[PDB]
């Protein structure tokens, strides 16, 4: 189907200062941070938008920290609590009254194995849309 | 679209 207008080209989640003291036990995680992706002006014939997610994983499957803090994974979840690791998709129905589509997502840092170390956190998740 | 994630572990 024809494409909508992508109205969120770039978004940034700043997790702030996390503490290794509280990222010691396996499975410890930061609070969730909200991020939304907006599509507008969906053309006639387009009833669904599918987002596809990419970026480098680490051994845990979650997105690799490209910064210096060790044992830090980055996790993206959808509105159903599903993890959107690299290669995942999420499909939303267009609201015909506004010809728009909204993707409410959340992000957190996670330590799968525990024992996070001090350092930076940096990652980028890319999103590419198909239309049907 | 791109989602950039930043932070520090202290
Ligand atoms: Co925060």
């Amino acid at each position: 189907a024809k494409p909508c207008t992508v109205s969120t080209t770039n978004a940034t989640v700043d997790l702030g200062d996390l503490y290794s003291f509280s990222l010691m036990s396996a499975g410890a995680a930061s609070a969730w941070h909200d991020v939304a992706l907006e599509l507008t002006n969906c053309p006639v014939g387009t009833s669904r938008v599918t987002a596809s997610f990419s970026g480098a994983a680490d051994s845990t499957g979650y997105y690799k920290n490209q910064g210096t803090a060790q044992n830090i994974q980055l996790e993206l979840q959808d509105d159903s609590g599903n993890t959107l690791n690299t290669g995942a998709t999420k499909t939303v129905q267009v609201d015909d009254s506004s010809q728009s589509a909204h993707f409410p997502l959340q992000v957190r840092a996670l330590t799968v194995n525990g024992g996070a170390t001090q350092g930076t956190i940096e990652a980028v998740i890319s999103i590419t849309y198909t239309y049907s | 679209s791109r989602i950039r994630i930043r932070g520090y572990v202290r």
